[PDB]
């Protein structure tokens, strides 16, 4: 037990991935799909109102115009009224 | 950079070293139990070793595979107790098998420990120059009636964890109770099962929109009315 | 002898981390 | 439980056991083959073990890794079989590599043998007392002029298999001929492909709707005729 | 170093995938989604207009008629005339 | 089947054969260096080994694992050269770790080398039997003061490389500057940052809009300016 036989450096056995990967851990691309044509969406945009049915709620960070997550979406008859008495319909 | 006195890194440059001390400290206030003082051998008058006043008593540890990385997978050391009378088991059956506790390791040299461990009295004693490092133990990987292996890892490591922790839910409350969103603070009215007690031990939320009408903070629900969003 | 030894070895390891991967590939297990 | 009787199951715990013979049956009825019979072991009398009247005869053979779980992969032991003069190599050629047959472990205690394998005459003898297990030979890992290496697998197993076994649709039927779905039992009128024929040797069904206008058998035809809804 | 054992056996460890794999390098299929339901992505037709951007330069080998790749699409005016002199309107 | 020569085929069957020599040649013509001849063993007369004229330094050299596969991954030989005196760092810190070199093994059989090699003199001499191989460096793994190995690899290895090379539409261009593609003959008008330069030492092109009209070459644009077809 005093002597720590077998010191097996690592090496190349680390670079051989890449050399930038052992500085910055990279990014992680989306998933392509097909009826989605060519628009390459990536994780941190979103541009169309979404469903918000188990589903998590996103966070902003800064500008960056985004959709949202709907939650209640309902029609009625618009009642005649403002803020005042004005209300002539003639 | 470390946090290294001149004194400990000066006499870390000459050939002959002195002897490397590792001593350990098992916190476990934060889970319900107390502070264990373990060193892997005593002194020369056969007692423990006493180091900034605190007694580490003797008992057979052994830590191995201490490696600090920031690619791949995390750091796993691992540490070997011997468990002999029974004593390991005794807080296993305790403290739910030693999950969720603190583990500090703290390396000396030698010649810096307190006068009372030699019989002339050391000169050079100077009880603020050591190495200090914590981990928290993941598993207990194997208790048998000779040995026992726990697993360590470090405290901020993320595994099994998502981002967004917000969950949109219909009719459940996502939030503890009384704790920072249910601004509720009167008397106790609910139960598990929403049955109308006043006794304060069994008041839990039943998590339901029920409960908050009982408790009248339904102003601060958080599961969104919607329900009928992907029939229609 | 020890390179030979050694060789020996790291070509069995080899082969049986091999035989491992096709082995845990078939239905179940962890799907490596 | 398993259907060890009493007094095997008592003997078992004795603290002087006795010798423990193991004998195989490799099944081939369901391939087109015969049923063999090999013991690793003889009596003293140099002869073919003799049990429940039936003959071992001795010859090499060695089971290895008989593993039973309910997680992960299905177990896959293994049986070697000696091949001196050739007679694996005999029926390998004929028998397909012994793929699709079934074997049959029994395992017995030596204290209850026919009396004809003691000189003596064992008294204790009960021809109903033995343990049972049944493989299916999945592939001949290795095959040489010293041995040969068989892998065993669960008749059960499901590798390679998907379970709505329907394809729905094509210009194709996906059924047999004759059989308890197709419903035709006349003459001959068709071969393998659309030629007239009047043999039973060589009636074969191209599983077109040309077979059926043939057979006269329309009604129970397995192809949907869309073939327009992908393109259309 | 002169002689050297480390041999095993390939003919039993290579077979285990197939034996028909063992000439051939066998073919890939596509991914299916929900959204392509039967329809298999087909890697030699695609009947459609796909957008320029995040797309890449598709190549022709024989026949196999195809939609294309958009690069400009715009609507105007149109002249009134064919050429010439016929410009006859009434 | 090779092009092996008739008679070296005849004496490879031979029961008592003669040495195998085996000789290296790496070239980095094609990267900026020169060629250089290597042999693992040398001559009776102290010499380097001479071979259809030319000679080959006796100098550590050693290969294993050259091999030809069709399934799976392609084979990478590896090749081991002793770095003693600094002679390989000297060529490695010059020629960009030797990546992109060509390296040619032959192999021949001792009796067929040049008379010069022999004090009777070889009568049996022929500088047209060998067997030759060639592959490309990939990676030097391991420059230590003591040895040094190498990664070989086929020239035709595809990996990492993706088939239709050409990404539609972009503000930049995707051809070579004066190339084939690009067309542009013209004397030097603009630099990399697009700034008035009348020196060829330094002409390039930003490969954008600006840059291609600063020649008078937009024709051969290959980027295509459509921008909005994703945001309208
Ligand atoms: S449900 Fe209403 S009361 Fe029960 S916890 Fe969530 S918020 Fe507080
Ligand atoms: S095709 Fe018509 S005849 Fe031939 S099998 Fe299917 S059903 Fe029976
Ligand atoms: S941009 Fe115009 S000039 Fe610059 S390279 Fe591409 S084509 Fe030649």
């Amino acid at each position: 037990g005093g002597m720590t036989g077998v010191l097996f450096s690592l090496g190349a056995s680390m670079v051989l991935g890449g050399v930038a990967q052992m500085l910055a851990p990279k990014a992680r691309t989306p998933r392509i799909q097909t009826t989605d044509n060519g628009k390459q969406n990536t994780y941190f945009s979103s541009l169309d109102n979404m469903v918000a049915q188990g589903n998590v709620l996103p966070v902003l960070y800064g500008e960056m115009r985004v959709g949202s997550r709907v939650v209640s979406q309902e029609i009625s008859t618009a009642d005649e009224g403002d803020g005042g008495q004005v209300v002539v319909i003639g | 950079m470390q946090d290294i006195r001149q004194e400990t890194l000066n006499e870390c440059t000459r050939a002959e070293q002195s002897a490397s001390v590792v001593l350990w400290e098992i916190d476990l206030t934060e889970v319900g139990g107390e502070r264990y003082f373990f060193c892997n051998e005593q002194n020369e008058k056969g007692e423990p070793v006493t180091w900034q006043g605190r007694q580490y008593q003797p008992y057979p540890i052994q830590g191995s595979g201490f490696e600090l990385n920031g690619k791949g997978t995390s750091t796993r050391p691992t540490l070997t107790v011997s468990n002999l009378y029974g004593m390991v088991t005794g807080m296993a059956e305790d403290m739910q098998s030693l999950v969720g506790g603190t583990v500090v390791r703290r390396k000396v040299y030698a010649r810096f420990l307190d006068a009372v461990n030699f019989v002339n009295g050391n000169s050079y004693a100077d009880p603020e120059q050591e190495v200090i490092s914590r981990w928290r133990i993941e598993q207990c990987s194997e208790l048998s009636a000779v040995s026992a292996s726990f697993v360590l890892s470090t405290p901020t490591e993320t595994d099994g964890a998502v981002f967004p922790g917000r969950i949109m839910l219909a009719n459940t409350c996502t939030w503890t109770y009384r704790g920072d969103e249910c601004g509720y603070s009167g008397p106790a009215v609910a139960d598990e099962y929403d049955q109308p007690t006043s006794d304060i031990t069994k008041d839990k939320c039943s998590k339901c929109l029920s409960g908050c009408k009982f408790r009248n903070n339904v102003g601060n629900f958080g599961g969104f009315l919607s329900i009928n969003k992907l029939s229609q | 002898i020890g390179p030979a030894a050694l060789k020996a070895v790291y070509d069995m390891a080899r082969k049986g981390a091999r035989d491992e991967i096709q082995t845990q590939m078939r239905d179940g297990g962890l799907f490596s």
